[PDB]
């Protein structure tokens, strides 16, 4: 192919000449060291290459090679379970290969295991016609996931040859006759990171995801396809919501993705992922996770198309028929790193210095996830839910990030600094986050549950707002100014914050929460609340109420422990509390 | 003569250089043929000598310099045109994308149309019954009018231009509105709901629809309204029908003016925004009127989002400056629960001095106007003191004016987002909702009207 | 060989094989050398920039030399006990060290999944810090201060107190000065020697009439100094960098040399990238027994936490500490506000088997108990400060105390992490045990 030649090195800029073949955004290696660069500008035939790496011990003469194409990401059997970085590179093959614990300056190595030995497991016919999408075959990849061979898009034509076999990623597997000629096909097929992948339909994301926590499950619930927004100030639990969704999500498969990142935060997923066993198939969540780990010290451009990534990968995964989870954490360090970008390529900013095309930027990002038709014969579905955290300057949410992301998506939970004081985790606030799904999907609860859930989670609203109403009377007069309702009120409302929406993370059990526990846990407080209000109503007093109800009280606060074997133990609460309550 | 340049000279960004190019004229569209079989769009922005700076709307992102061709069409970006835009769901740049037979467009028409002369106007004064009390009577609609509405994030603007497009027409004709829709960078899920209510009502057999998103190019979002307007003012122009164009967000469509500017490196304005905001939104509501000798009309409904709750954002402020008045909708009237939550006294209309007294109602209710714009404004100033302190300085005079508002919002302006009413039930309704103030209060020219009904 | 000299700049023709960042030599008309760096190089020519300025040099008369390296660091474990440039150049009057080996001062970059959990306690002595803010080995906990803050006195404490318990192998302090007046730099060159902490510590000290091309390398060269000491002689490192702020501003004349548009605020725009490249240089790693922890001090611009050089800082490093002007206007050393700071990775660092089995609760404790006192104390104020709450009362008085007695210890008080938890429990024996978050198994320390 054709070779450049720098001609100046200025800081992280490089100009070459002889590179009229070359293409914008391409990625290069820059250099004897052959560093990671990317086509920014063109004029004839001198290119002018951003370098994302040190560019001392450059200069004019040394070679400059295209890739021939923009970033991509390598999409085949070997991707799973596997930690990269923004630009896609294999940080285990990285310690395993050079035997050290750095990033040597120039080294390339394949994301995938281009050696290792996959069974391809035919499954179609020859002499059948295939489009963009259609499965030719699969790889057990896990004991659970089913790694599908999909026909790469801008191919179109005839099933010629095809066996089953042991393959690497390179050995062809197949051969399509197309208009054009003969077109070997092989189990890996590149893809743009910066370009969405093709569908057949958009649908509405409809399906309730479980995520185990209680607060978000019941009041502020997100669907299989949809998109939710998590900003706050420092220390608020935006990590360990995204920790929590990550290992708890009725999902396929996850992307987990640093932005970003703090080094010494870095670590935690990193070390944690491959700890964690469902009990069920005895697999670690890294077997269903593809990590995206990057640290502030990465190249700039890498923590740049860091949810691009993985996105991606996830719409790899998604146009094969899993549902699939992405994480982004935290977007405000991936909006921070289009902002240094902005200023290099010497832009004219947009609001507090990012760049005018931030709100586009987003827009794409979420776009690209959703609930889908994916193209093929099946027209089977798949779907992509987006949890970003964002990490606004001093909680203040009226920040470009913040804004732009919240106009694109239907969901927010936002983080309260004096709840996490309180240890009141997470520390969403009730009264100002929303979901837009609220209606949907307690629509989906009612059904699946035969249960009139949506009254349960309506009335439970209704309350913590009559709270917010009641406090500033409390505020401004005596708490001895209330009457006993308003009392009852306060005290059920206080049942609600304590003894549902506060979850801890790291308790064995109340780290995750199941549908149904989480109806029955809902239903002995709302319980507790009927009953004492009917109690009133019968000339009852506050007082004798509370001092009778110690214990049974004690065992609604304790509810959140009980196992999920052990569900009756919650609902037997109910009964308790009417022939307690009957006996006042 | 089929025109394309295969060599490319520089690009640096989002701009384009081409050279050696003849007959090659400003603001002429142009198409690109990746190496990969993919077409984009691009657009002149500037001509020296045998030189075209161009911009492409897709991006110039994996474009070689010698394996590309640029093709000059010779002609702006345009709009096909016909008899069967009707029932049809468009792109942004006018593409069907509702997977139904293609139209073979009788002509092409320049998307930024023609300006209307001032003399061959025709002044609207022809009364449209909105259904809705708070426009029917004080903020007054009239055929060929551009009326926004000015809303906020979490608002019910979507449900009030849908309550709109059902229950609006002329008064004594026959003349029903054809609705042209325009989606301008929304999310899908919001556009989806549009396309749902549309069905429903069966409000699509009678609409032509430009549906543009948000992750779509932001030269796609600004070509959104004159590719509505265009085939706004083919529909009424040329086929003698009375159009009413809806269009949402604004808001979406000044954002993406303002990155557009920032890439062809443009020096910002007021909060950043470009120097001809004002005018480029002038190029789009002005399109709106009448015209002497031809039949049909234009009347134009755009809808925004005021950043931040400001009204004095450029954005909404602008707009004010073009549109003849404005409907707002504040957050305290929807807490309220106040469905359409319309704040009449930073409303108003430019054109309800002709559309009063002829359509409706001969100085009937034409004429309280300005006395519940008048009542209500003292009415909220006591309302204001008296709810945080004490004793109103007079129950007859001071807090007789709070009597009138709480009750004259919750139900007087109330109505509803699937709820229709007439003007003659307004009017109806509104001696009615003078409730309840007495004769001493309404300090009017009659007392005729005082009289006839309580 | 010189073309043109503008300025502190030069260029220079006949450049073939010049690479950027190489270190040249100039020979004058009159034989005085002066060495300066590649600032920018094309075919044709290069931009550098002389370590020494560029006055009185005859284009004429003058020839450059190109040394074929950029800037050197000689490495050895005889720099325990000496203080150097900021170009690693003897500055204490002792003999030249003899290299094991000549580094790189750009070093490498750390994989993300190479990386420990931070596990060791570091007691700076300060209990502001220690207490509810604990540094951990391997962290990077920096410090913001402000324009006539004594953030000079809190890195000199630091450098002094700062020790391991109980393990004592191999701790060494690397300190950097950056682009400060030589009062400062005296300050703590003088401070190190008096009190013994120069036995075990290196120093690199850049001046503020430095070039600032030196104060640019300044924390490059010190941390490579680190770096050797950590991966390659096993040590326990803690390296503390003053001030931040020069550096950054120093940025902005090099890319202005270059001709580089500013980003935002009049910064470069890769300046992301130069400080992560420069913090991210820390943490335990897997397989190797010597480490690098950070402390990086700087001076928030009109004490604005918005400016680019803390916002970006924070979104890299694990915490800060932050000094603020109203308690030092009340005479509190230092003059920590508990509040705004943070460490992130402080519960890796204590409990059981480090520190006491009592740090966690009674920082929660502490914590909560001076934020209700300094509110009740705002009441006071606007109220009658006459019938406020008889338990109130006392919180106003522990707020008082927290701030006097516990945060406000001294700049050359050593406080033990054991004299740190039992000071904070005298202070919880002001409330009753009614109004703990304590659990009742911690009744053996009241
Ligand atoms: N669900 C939870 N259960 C228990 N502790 C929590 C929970 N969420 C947050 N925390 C505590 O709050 C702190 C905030 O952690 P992190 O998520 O990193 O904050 P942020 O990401 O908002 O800066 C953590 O150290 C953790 O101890
Ligand atoms: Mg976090």
């Amino acid at each position: 192919m054709q070779i450049g030649k720098i001609i100046k090195v200025s800081g992280p800029l490089v100009m070459a000449e002889n590179m009229s073949e070359a293409c914008i955004q391409d990625m290069c290696l820059v250099g004897d060291l052959g560093v990671i660069g990317e086509i920014i500008e063109m004029r004839q035939d001198v290119a002018s290459i951003q370098v994302y790496e040190e560019t001392s011990g450059i200069g004019p003469g040394e070679p400059v090679r295209s890739t021939g194409e923009a970033l991509s990401v390598e999409l085949g059997p070997g991707i799973i379970s596997q930690m990269f970085d923004g630009i896609q590179r294999p940080l285990d093959t990285f310690m395993e290969v050079t035997q050290s614990n750095f990033l040597g300056r120039g080294v390339q190595l394949p994301a995938l295991d281009h050696e290792k030995q996959w069974w391809f497991e035919a499954t179609i016919e020859e002499g059948t016609e295939v489009s963009a999408g259609d499965i030719i075959g699969y790889v057990d990849e896990t004991k659970i996931i089913q790694h599908k061979i999909m026909v790469p898009n801008g191919i179109k034509g005839t099933v010629q040859k095809i066996e089953s076999g042991s393959f690497t990623i390179d050995d062809p597997i197949c051969v399509i006759e197309t208009e054009q000629g003969l077109k070997e096909l092989t189990m890996m097929q590149k893809w743009p990171v910066r370009r969405g992948r093709p569908i057949k339909q958009k649908l509405n994301p409809d399906v309730p995801m479980i995520t185990g926590q209680r607060v978000i499950d019941t009041f502020f619930p997100v669907t299989k396809g949809g998109a939710a927004a998590v900003p706050g100030p420092f220390g608020a639990g935006k990590t360990v919501v995204q920790h929590q969704i990550a290992k708890w999500s009725d999902v396929d498969l996850v992307v987990y993705v640093g932005c970003g990142e703090r080094g010494n935060e870095m670590t935690d997923v990193v070390n944690e992922f491959p700890e964690l066993i469902d009990p069920n198939t005895g697999e670690s969540l890294m077997e269903r996770t593809v990590l995206i780990a990057n640290t502030s010290n990465m190249p700039v451009a890498a923590r740049e198309a860091s949810i691009y990534t993985g996105i991606t990968i996830a719409e790899y995964f998604r146009d094969m028929g899993y549902d699939v989870a992405i994480m982004a954490d935290s977007t405000s360090r991936w909006a921070e790193a289009l902002r240094e970008m902005s200023g290099r390529l010497e832009e004219m900013p947009g609001d507090e210095g990012y760049p005018a095309y931030l709100g586009s930027r987003l827009a794409e990002y979420y776009e690209r996830s959703g609930r889908v038709i994916a193209l093929g014969s099946d027209q089977r579905e798949g779907s992509i839910t987006a949890i970003s955290a964002v990490s606004p300057s001093g909680g203040d949410i009226s920040e470009p990030v913040t804004q732009n992301t919240l106009r694109v998506v239907k969901v927010f939970w936002g983080l309260d600094s004096s709840l996490a004081q309180k240890r009141h985790f997470p520390s969403i606030n009730w009264i100002q986050s929303y979901s837009l799904y609220s209606t949907e999907v307690g629509r989906y609860m009612d059904q699946i549950l035969q249960q009139d859930w949506s009254d349960m989670v309506t009335e439970g609203m209704r309350i913590l707002q009559e709270e917010e109403q009641l406090n500033e009377i409390v505020r401004l007069v005596g708490i001895d100014s209330l009457s006993d309702n308003d009392r009852l009120t306060l005290e059920v409302a206080k049942s609600i914050r304590e003894d549902y929406l506060q979850q801890n993370a790291f308790d064995d059990v109340d780290t995750f929460t199941s549908r149904e526990k989480q109806f029955n846990m809902l239903k002995v407080i709302l319980t507790f609340g009927k009953e004492a209000r009917k109690a009133l109503s019968l000339g009852a007093y506050f007082n004798e109420i509370m001092e009778g109800t110690v214990a049974v009280r004690e065992r609604i606060s304790r509810s959140k422990y009980i196992p999920e074997e052990e569900l009756a133990k919650i609902s037997s609460i109910n009964e308790e509390i009417k022939e307690t309550i009957q006996l006042i | 003569m089929i025109k394309e340049y295969r060599t490319i000279k520089e690009v640096v960004g989002p701009l384009m250089a081409v050279e050696k190019v003849s007959g090659v004229k400003y603001e002429e569209l142009i198409e690109v043929r990746m190496q990969n079989g993919e077409i984009r769009r691009g657009q002149v922005l500037e001509v020296q000598e045998d030189k075209a700076m161009v911009q492409i709307f897709e991006g110039t992102s994996g474009i070689c310099l010698k394996n590309s061709s640029v093709r000059f069409l010779g002609h702006p970006l345009q709009l096909g045109v016909s008899e069967d835009m009707i029932g049809r769901v468009f792109d942004g740049l006018g593409r069907p994308k509702d997977n139904g037979p293609e139209i073979l467009p009788e002509k092409y028409l320049d998307i930024n149309g023609e300006v209307i002369n001032p003399i061959a106007r025709d002044y609207p004064d022809e009364f449209i019954q909105t259904g809705i009390s708070a426009i029917d009577h004080l903020n007054t609609l009239v055929r060929g009018q551009k009326l926004p509405v000015f809303s906020g994030s979490g608002l019910p603007h979507k449900e009030l231009a849908a309550q709109i497009a059902r229950q609006a027409t002329v008064l004594d004709s026959s003349d029903d509105f054809a609705v042209v829709f325009a989606a301008i960078g929304i999310t899908f899920e919001e556009a989806e709901f549009f396309m749902e209510d549309f069905r429903q009502t069966g409000a699509i057999d009678r609409s032509v629809m430009f549906m543009n998103l948000a992750n779509d190019p932001a030269i796609e979002r600004i070509a959104t309204p004159r590719m509505a307007l265009t085939a706004a003012e083919y529909l009424a122009y040329e086929k003698g029908m009375h159009v009413l164009v809806i269009m949402t967000d604004m808001t979406n469509y000044a954002e993406a003016l303002r990155e557009i500017s920032a890439a062809r490196r443009e020096v910002p304005g007021r909060r950043g925004y470009p120097g001809y905001l004002y005018t480029n939104l002038a190029t789009l509501f002005e399109r709106a009127g009448r015209i002497r000798g031809l039949k049909g009309s234009v009347t134009q409904i755009p809808i925004l989002t005021m950043p931040e709750d400001d009204k004095t954002h450029p954005i909404p402020d602008l707009t004010g400056y073009i549109t003849e008045g404005q409907i707002i909708l504040t957050r305290e009237l929807y807490k309220s629960g106040i469905q359409p939550p319309i704040d009449v006294l930073p409303s108003l209309s430019r054109l309800k001095d002709k559309g009063t007294g002829a359509g409706k109602t001969r100085e009937d209710h034409a004429a309280t106007m300005n006395q519940l714009f008048a009542a209500y404004a003292q009415g909220k100033q006591a309302k204001e003191l008296a709810v945080v302190l004490g004793e109103s300085a007079l129950s007859d005079i001071d807090k007789i004016y709070a009597k009138f508002a709480e009750r004259f919002e919750n139900e007087y302006v109330n109505q509803g987002f699937y709820t229709n009413r007439t003007i003659t039930e307004t009017l109806d309704l509104g001696w009615e909702l003078l409730a309840m103030l007495p004769r001493t209060e309404l300090k009017r020219i009659k007392d005729d009207l005082l009289d006839k009904y309580l």
